[PDB]
């Protein structure tokens, strides 16, 4: 059977980056020719692997992580980056082995009055670890007094909304991102190419 | 990148007026805009964030609105403590770009400047430099043009000028313009003049002197 | 209450180094987006540097590679370490708390940094003599030119404070020499030119300079 990459790339709804979605891909033949022969991607950067030479490799597991961020922020989905997205939403390791794929989705993820269904984490005491997913909504304590789950001064809701409107500049328009992680453990390799 | 153009640079209003300040971004920034108020010698004060959220405690006068590429700050009823400089700031940007600022000043009636020109003193000339000073006294509005002329040649590049803040009593401005030449250059020419154009003058006023003649 | 108290600003030569401190109360520096923002004399606001709650730091292009932002949790204090200072770094420097998106609600009072090669010098005071063709029965202008001093400020009075009406002391301008210059003027009734003495009193504390300049009508 063929790997369900279509379910990830062509999904109707994408996740907010703070609650990024992960699809675990196993026991299937992966046809990567569908991806690198597509003229619909604006970002296609791979680390520790060649895209065209991917059909000749077997891996134990493949992970497909997907979410929506700003075009300004696609540069943060890479090893060794800092910023609100890399620090507090989605973090790649230094030794990352995989591919980061992105494309403009302003036609889908922006509404006339402004789309607010897409959120990102703005406040967090410390940086995320690689592949860490934080979905907490706890009120953030920016000062001395405890918040007790009530908003107010020095007590902020940790998530912020993107303002995706069609009139935004490219760097502020929504982009859908798919991160492929390639994992080679001391187990049977279940994801190969042709 | 995104350039924030804030207009106008100077705005004259009266107490109780409705004031509109405009901040234009070179492309769409959704609602990512903040407004600040700053008075002379004080730190800026946050008024509105996210283009339409009045910060807590700021009086109901200040109103922020606008979306996409044109944003406005609206002061519904200007009070005496609102004469200040206002700044817009692009939010959620790598650059933290500020606007150039809008100074809101006290409106009054037009007043023509009294113009005076001063030759360099003999004491300064002994030191090798000649400063020629043109004074524009108690005028309104602030827009005024000073053209230095030396033997009828329009001078540019060798003068500096300075304007006072609005007088606490009559809300006028005063301006000083200094033309700086070496003593050698000063002594190669005879007629020194500053020509002043201002809304309160039906035609440009020129004050002049001849070097060497009392 | 909530306050940011910055210090460390000073006069320093180009190529010098300076550390600014910002002690906070009512806000936890390590838990906040904290920024430095500066304002050159007579200009607008310029963001300088920011440190995220998680520790990431970012810088404006004009200061990159020269300034470093840091903080001390135990002292609840923000810092700005400045190296290889330039004349264009001259500004009032504010520390501010950033609510997250760049909208800063808590500001300090600011500390003043001056970067200049100029030597401290007291001003020359030259008279701006009242014109001989003063309006008959009208108003005459006279004053003092306070030239080539450093650093700011100077103070000017007239007749030891006895003359205040009609006085305009202008903002100083920075000449290309790096030295400041200003003028102070007063309008008086033309009739008083022959009987009332006018003296401008100039004080420049950094050079311990005190100068009284009698301003008289010029004789042929
Ligand atoms: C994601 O979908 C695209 C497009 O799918 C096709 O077009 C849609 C409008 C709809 O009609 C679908 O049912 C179609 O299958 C895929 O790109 C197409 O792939 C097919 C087969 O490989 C090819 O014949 C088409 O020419 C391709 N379209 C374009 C515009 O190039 C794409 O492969 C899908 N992604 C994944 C990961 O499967
Ligand atoms: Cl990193
Ligand atoms: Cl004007
Ligand atoms: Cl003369
Ligand atoms: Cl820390
Ligand atoms: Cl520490
Ligand atoms: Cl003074």
């Amino acid at each position: 059977n063929l790997c369900p990459f279509g379910e990830v790339f062509n999904a109707t709804r994408f996740a907010s980056v703070y609650a990024w979605n992960r699809k675990r891909i196993s026991n299937c033949v992966a046809d990567y020719s569908v991806l690198y022969n597509s003229a619909s991607f604006s970002t296609f950067k791979c680390y520790g692997v060649s895209p065209t030479k991917l059909n000749d490799l077997c891996f134990t597991n493949v992970y497909a992580d997907s979410f929506v961020i700003r075009g300004d922020e696609v540069r943060q989905i890479a090893p060794g980056q800092t910023g609100k997205i890399a620090d507090y939403n989605y973090k790649l390791p230094d030794d990352f082995t995989g591919c980061v794929i992105a494309w403009n989705s302003n036609n889908l993820d922006s509404k006339v009055g402004g789309n607010y269904n897409y959120l990102y984490r703005l406040f967090r005491k410390s940086n995320l670890k690689p592949f860490e997913r934080d979905i907490s909504t706890e009120i953030y304590q920016a000062g001395s007094t405890p918040c007790n789950g009530v908003e107010g001064f020095n007590c902020y809701f940790p998530l912020q909304s993107y303002g995706f409107q069609p009139t935004n500049g490219v760097g502020y328009q929504p982009y859908r991102v798919v991160v492929l992680s390639f994992e080679l453990l001391h187990a049977p390799a279940t994801v190969c190419g042709k | 990148d995104i350039v924030m153009t804030q207009s106008p640079s100077f705005l004259s209003a009266s107490v109780g007026d409705r004031v509109t300040i405009t901040c234009r971004a070179s492309q769409g920034i959704s609602s990512y805009l903040a407004w600040y108020q700053q008075k002379p010698g004080k730190a800026p004060k946050l008024l509105i964030q996210a283009a339409s959220t009045l910060q807590s405690g700021v009086p109901s006068r200040f109103s922020g609105s606008g979306s996409g590429t044109e944003f406005t700050l609206t002061i519904s009823s200007l009070q005496p403590e609102d004469f200040a400089t206002y700044y817009c700031q692009q939010l959620n940007s790598y650059r933290y770009t500020f606007g150039q600022g809008t100074k809101v000043e006290i409106k009054r009636t037009v007043a023509a400047p009294s113009v005076f020109i001063f030759p360099p003193s003999d004491e300064q000339l002994k030191s090798g430099t000649a400063s020629v000073v043109c004074l524009l006294n108690n005028f309104y509005p602030r827009e005024a043009k000073v053209q230095w002329k030396v033997d009828n040649a329009l001078q540019s590049g060798n003068s500096q000028e300075s304007v006072t803040e609005q007088d606490s009593k009559d809300s006028t401005y005063s301006l000083s313009s200094t033309l700086t030449l070496s003593k050698a250059d000063y002594e190669k020419h005879k007629v020194y003049a500053c020509e002043v154009t201002h809304q309160g003058l039906s035609s440009p006023v020129t004050k002049s002197f001849n070097r060497g003649e009392c | 209450e909530v306050q940011l108290l910055e210090s460390g600003g000073d006069l320093i030569q180009p190529g010098g180094s300076l550390r600014l401190s910002c002690a906070a109360s009512g806000v936890t520096v390590s838990s906040n987006y904290m920024s430095w923002v500066r304002q050159a004399p007579g200009k607008g606001l310029e963001w300088v540097s920011i440190i995220y709650p998680g520790g990431s730091t970012f810088y404006a292009d004009s200061v990159k590679g020269r300034f470093t932002i840091s903080r001390d949790n135990s002292k609840n204090t923000l810092y700005l370490q400045m190296h290889s200072l330039r004349a264009e770094d001259t500004a009032v420097y504010y520390c501010a708390r950033d609510l997250g998106s760049g909208d800063m609600d808590v500001w300090g009072k600011g500390t003043t940094v001056t970067v200049s090669s100029a030597s401290t010098k007291g001003p020359s005071v030259f008279p701006l003599a009242p014109s001989s063709k003063s309006t008959s029965g009208g108003t005459a202008a006279l004053g003092c030119l306070v030239k080539d001093y450093f650093p700011e400020p100077v103070t000017v009075s007239w007749n030891s404070g006895a003359l205040t009406s009609g006085v305009h002391t202008f903002p100083a301008v920075l000449q290309s020499s790096g030295l400041y210059s200003l003028s102070s003027v007063v309008t008086v009734p033309s009739s008083s030119l022959g009987t009332q003495t006018y003296i401008c009193n100039v004080n420049h504390k950094p050079s311990n300079t005190k100068v009284d300049k009698k301003v008289e009508p010029k004789s042929c």
